[PDB]
């Protein structure tokens, strides 16, 4: 087919066979990735190969159009020419092709994969036409790295609150965290037909999962799950539009008496109401949700959509609007195959609403005034893009958190991520700041949270109480063992246990490690529940202990402490073999 | 209140209500379960407690056969009963649902309420009549008087279950003919508004009742519209003895199937009915998917001529005794006109033909005197046609 | 579909002639009549049976 | 007779049985069998009489409700002729996925889908048989 070049938007019908998506080049952006790089495949509206009855010869700069098809100088006719010649290669358009210099950092985007850090760091500071390319990429090369990979079966009905597991032997079981998915598959007579996809996460002895459901279909022997294998599927929109400011409230008009429980948020939705889009940083325990209500309120009137990327996301604002939410005007929007445990209590399925709740997974392509985005370091610049295609509004809010978890991105294992090169929004949240945030913690006593605040925040968190003064750390030394992929701490834990006698008060104490092995074996010497930090970002506790196994880069990052240690509300026994971790949080010395 | 609770059970449906339970409580009962999962299976007489049981009565305070069963269970199980009701709706065989939430304490649980089942189900009759117990067989009298079948001073007799005591207990049972044609007859509906819907479910016995609806969909998977699939495996083979013990295909041998009109006037020369046998078994046993020939000789091994055995003694129950019997041909030997039986119509094995036919014989050996002696077609075409009162036994030639 | 549903389950292979599914399930009939005799005979008064 | 009867070969095998009973050539009512171009002549000859007796609304193309993408088509999966008898498709999709221009052109060439669509037509102007309009 015809259209534009990816990064300058030349009329151009050629497509670089060697890419992963082969994007449209025009004949001098072409040229210059063919000489440079090992890419040596091109496609017109027909492939440049030779089109001898036997040959292979597809570089097209010793590739020669004789008559009316291409060949080599092996079985070439004596007429000219070579396709690569003049400083160009053959095709469309040669009187409109405007040459450039960005075929440096194109190459640097295409030829990557996506292994080392570096590709991150350089996939984001760069012009954003080319930036969408680069998600398209990234998620191919995500979805061929998934496709290389084993699936799963249920072995029985075990029981309703845990599942086990049963692997077809060979290739590796993965790490179960809730942002992995598996689809299951009923292999019934003579069909196989989707029915429920599930996550799993690490069991109790051996073989167990404490799991996330999707469907209320009771899973038979006949169900193996596939861990997925949605198509990535081509983007236009930019992830962002430009930032233009109107004089009043353009498109949106308020009501009158509204309430009074959230009155400190009417004039942050006057300037809401103001821009093009706004941002509010969320930090844990702020009611983000309750802000969309109220925003949404403040217009009763005019098409608001809620947006999440994640499920567990929807169903907080599902509750959330039944909590508040006028319940008839409202949509929840369920995917053609009902991908989760669908919250279906409301007009659901409602392209005609006003208050429409759906997530990014499924959007129709559906018009706005104001659209309400959640989540956003879980939104990836692909997910940006697909939300600005299928939603247009007229005023945008993107809610979410650099600190809390980002999006995943598996491919990643070497270099930890910096909170701006999570995704676009990010960038935006930390250069210029937030354009609002709600500066309050309702959690955390007041050593604790102004530690917290003065580590990453500009001490925006307060206190709603006095410090309980549970909240200790330890000198721990730590002798660790490692007899597995993860690492593990028994002899500190024993220590930890060697104490506790001295503290009657949390004894329905939660286990909390970084590490999963010792996450595992926490509840096998001592009976007291344990989750990782995998289990936050939604829940909060009273009494956390905290066992750290190594001082490492997984065990510096210092979001995820922040992500860690704020679930525990009046009392938590953080113990760590870290010298560093130390004077930032000065808790007691014993 | 257990009075709000009834008036809310009533609903739009305009009836009256008498309560088998207690104070808006669950009422225990005793029924006849097939259930399979993976800690219980087989068909056995199980006990359920998750109904409330409301009975309707008519004009004059007579309690009817036709109940109200609200069962409770949790919200998402609703939930998806009721999406696949909606997508289930629009079929006459599917008993009529009514989805809603009551208080009971201070919270809310929802409640399915099905209207207008009868007291015991297909299940109920089949354990009944293949579990029969002399001594024990209260749901099946029940069954036999509330359907007009007897008159519940049959019950009384000396030996009113006997077979070889009393044949007219075969006169008995063949009164629930038309109560079970039926209720194939909505289950083929039925299969067919989920294969048009896209749903995925097995059929069991326990979840159709008596008139024909079923009610029950609480492990339908659905799936692409038009793709799904019944699961009829173990619905049609728990039933299939039931289908000759009440002779419940008796109303396919009279004209537009109404028992009302008289006998198909069926030809005298007609020995061929494998298109017949077709019809019957895609009107009936439309789903079963198993292959089925009528003539027991296409079949594929030992395992298929019983299969198409057991479809064929029963469709054949519906074509004239005079049909079956062998195939005489009139041959020639020796320029004489013989009448040779060159095959047999089999009411099981269904039509059969010799392969060595010789129609223009010269010699007879003494295997072919030995064969034409020996078949009956020479003495019943010779013989003076005989009617005998004695015996119900049909009767050929003397 | 409903009475196109009702017309394909009645058959055996699910095979039906093509011209009466408009005479079995089409909801509207238009009537073209060259002349006035057969206006009378066919579609006289208000309703009528074909 | 029945509307959605469409396979007479029993019909056509006791006519011709009852008629030309010693007419000693194989006659097969699907020309579909036969066994050359000289025996689908014969028997389309015997067919296209015999074809005289049966109502003119079984004709036409046999159609079948297919479902393609989770949606239901309604296809001709066959023909009922005059001449050769009944006449089955040996391809036939009932659950397909993606349709490709071949498949859109067929799907879109045939009368099933413009005939099952369209309304009843009474055309008293012709003796002609009217389908739809
Ligand atoms: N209008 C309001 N007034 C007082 N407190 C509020 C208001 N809105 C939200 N909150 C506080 O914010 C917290 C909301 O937490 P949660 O419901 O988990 O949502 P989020 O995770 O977005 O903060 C609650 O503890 C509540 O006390
Ligand atoms: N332990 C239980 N208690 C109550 N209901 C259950 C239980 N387990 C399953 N069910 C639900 O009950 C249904 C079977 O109920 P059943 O006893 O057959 O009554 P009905 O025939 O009215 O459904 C199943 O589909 C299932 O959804
Ligand atoms: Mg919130
Ligand atoms: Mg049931
Ligand atoms: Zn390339
Ligand atoms: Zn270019
Ligand atoms: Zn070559
Ligand atoms: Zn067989
Ligand atoms: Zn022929």
């Amino acid at each position: 087919a015809v259209g534009a070049c990816v990064l300058c938007n030349s009329q151009t019908s050629l497509r670089c066979g060697a890419c992963i998506r082969r994007p449209f080049l025009c004949c001098k952006c072409c040229y210059d990735h063919v000489i440079s790089t090992s890419h040596k495949l091109v496609l017109s509206v027909n492939p440049y190969v030779c089109n001898a009855p036997g040959c292979d010869v597809t570089d097209v700069t010793q590739l020669y159009l004789g008559g009316m098809s291409y060949y080599c100088k092996s079985h070439k006719p004596p007429i000219s020419f070579p396709l690569c010649a003049n400083g160009q290669v053959f095709g469309l358009y040669k009187n409109t092709c405007v040459g450039s210099d960005n075929v440096t950092d194109f190459n640097a985007i295409a030829t990557c994969d996506w292994t080392n850090a570096g590709d991150y760091i350089l996939a984001n500071t760069c012009t954003e036409r080319l930036k969408l390319f680069a998600a398209e990429t990234l998620k191919a090369t995500e979805e061929t790295f998934k496709l290389s990979y084993g699936i799963a079966t249920v072995r029985e009905v075990l029981s309703d609150r845990e599942l086990h597991l049963s692997w077809e032997v060979g290739k590796p079981r993965p790490p179960l965290n809730r942002n992995y998915v598996f689809t299951g598959y009923r292999v019934t007579k003579n069909s196989k037909v989707q029915i429920g996809e599930y996550t799993f996460e690490k069991g109790d002895y051996g073989d167990a999962v404490v799991y996330r459901g999707t469907t209320t279909y009771k899973l038979n022997v006949g169900d193996y799950f596939v861990l997925t294998s949605h198509t990535v599927m081509p983007l236009s929109a930019p992830t962002l539009v430009p930032q233009e400011h109107y004089v009043r409230i353009t498109g949106l008009y308020p009501t009158l008496n509204i309430s009074d429980e959230f009155s400190s948020n009417v004039a942050n939705y006057q300037k809401v109401g103001m821009q093009k889009y706004s941002t509010l940083q969320g930090p844990p325990g702020t009611g983000k949700s309750h802000f969309a209500i109220g925003l949404a309120l403040y217009y009763p009137s005019a098409r608001i959509v809620y947006t999440a990327c994640s499920h567990a996301a929807v169903d907080a604002l599902c509750e959330k609007a039944l909590k508040y939410l006028p319940i008839d005007k409202c949509s929840r929007i369920i995917p053609a195959r009902a991908r989760v445990e669908c919250f279906d209590k409301f007009k659901v399925n409602s392209t005609l609403e006003q208050y429409v709740f759906c997530t990014v997974n499924a959007l129709p392509e559906t018009t706005a005034d104001i659209v309400v985005f959640d989540e956003i370091s879980m939104a990836t610049n692909y997910d940006l893009s697909v939300v600005n295609a299928r939603l247009r509004a007229k005023h945008y809010v993107y809610i979410g958190d650099p600190a809390q978890l980002p999006a995943p991105r598996t491919l990643l294992t070497k270099g930890t991520l910096e909170p701006e090169y999570f995704n676009s929004v990010c960038r935006l949240m930390k250069t210029i700041g937030p354009d609002m945030f709600l500066g309050t913690c309702r959690r955390c006593p007041a050593e604790i949270v102004d530690t917290v605040s003065a580590l990453v925040y500009d001490n925006k968190l307060k206190a709603h109480k006095d410090k309980s003064a549970q909240c200790f750390k330890m000198f721990y030394k730590g002798v660790i063992t490692h007899d597995v992929s993860s690492a593990i701490n028994r002899p500190q834990i024993g220590v930890v246990r060697e104490f506790l006698t001295r503290n009657p008060a949390w004894r329905k104490a939660v286990f909390i490690s970084p590490y999963n092995s010792q996450n595992a074996v926490a509840s096998k010497i001592l009976g007291l529940p344990t989750q990782t930090v995998d289990s936050s970002q939604g829940s909060e506790y009273d009494y956390v202990i905290f066992t750290q196994t190594t001082e490492t880069a997984h065990s510096c990052n210092v979001n995820r402490f922040n992500v860690a240690i704020t679930r525990a509300k009046v009392g938590i026994l953080c113990i760590m073999s870290d010298r560093d971790l130390y004077d930032k949080l000065q808790f007691t010395s014993l | 209140d257990a009075q709000s609770f009834l008036n809310r059970v009533c609903g739009v449906s305009a009836a009256r209500l008498t309560p088998c339970g207690t104070g808006t409580s669950t009422d225990v009962v005793y029924r006849a379960f097939d259930i399979y999962n993976d800690k219980v299976a087989g068909f056995a007489k199980f006990l359920k407690t998750n109904c409330c049981r409301f009975q309707e009565k008519d004009e004059d305070d007579n309690l009817i056969d036709s109940y109200f069963v609200v069962k409770r269970h949790t919200f998402s199980n609703y939930q998806h009963e009721e999406t696949i009701y909606n997508l289930l709706k629009d079929c006459p065989a599917v008993a009529k649902h009514d989805f809603f939430k009551f208080r009971i304490d201070g919270d809310m649980v929802p409640h399915i309420s099905r209207q207008r089942l009868t007291k015991y189900t297909m299940a109920d009759l089949v354990y009944a009549l293949r579990h029969f117990d002399e001594g024990n067989c209260d749901t099946l009298k029940e069954i036999l008087v509330t359907y007009n079948c007897c008159d519940d001073d049959y019950f009384n007799k000396k030996d009113w279950y006997d077979f070889v005591e009393n044949p007219d207990i075969l006169r008995v049972y063949a009164n629930l003919g038309e109560r079970v044609r039926q209720a194939l007859l909505k289950t083929v509906q039925f299969c067919d508004a989920m294969r048009n819907a896209g749903i995925v479910g097995v059929l069991t016995l326990d979840n159709q009742d008596l008139n024909g609806n079923w009610y029950d969909f609480g492990d339908f998977i659905q799936t692409t519209p038009g793709s799904g699939v019944p699961v009829v495996d173990s619905y049609y083979s728990l039933l299939m003895p039931i289908l000759t013990l009440t002779r419940a295909l008796t109303a396919e041998s009279h004209v537009d199937t109404d028992l009302t009109k008289p006998y198909i006037k069926w030809d005298l020369l007609k020995y061929d009915f494998t298109e017949e046998r077709l019809k019957l078994f895609d009107r009936y046993f439309k789903y079963w998917d198993q292959t089925y020939h009528p003539n027991c000789v296409n079949c594929l091994d030992d395992r298929c001529i019983l299969h198409c055995a057991n479809f064929n003694v029963l469709f054949s129950t519906v074509f004239p005794p005079t049909s079956f019997g062998p195939l005489v041909r009139k041959i020639f030997v020796d320029g004489v006109p013989f009448v040779v039986s060159t095959g047999y119509h089999f009411r099981e094995l269904g039509v059969v033909h010799n392969q060595d036919v010789n129609l223009h014989s010269s010699r007879l050996s003494f295997k072919e005197l030995l064969v034409y002696a020996a078949d009956p077609a020479m003495h019943a075409a010779s013989g003076n046609l005989l009617l005998d009162k004695r015996t119900t036994c049909f009767s050929v030639a003397a | 579909n409903d009475a196109l549903n009702n017309i394909i389950n009645n058959a055996r292979d699910g095979c039906v002639p093509l011209n009466i599914i408009p005479l079995t399930t089409a909801a509207k009939l238009m009537v073209v009549i060259p002349d006035y005799n057969t206006y009378k005979n066919t579609c006289d008064g208000t309703t009528f049976t074909y």
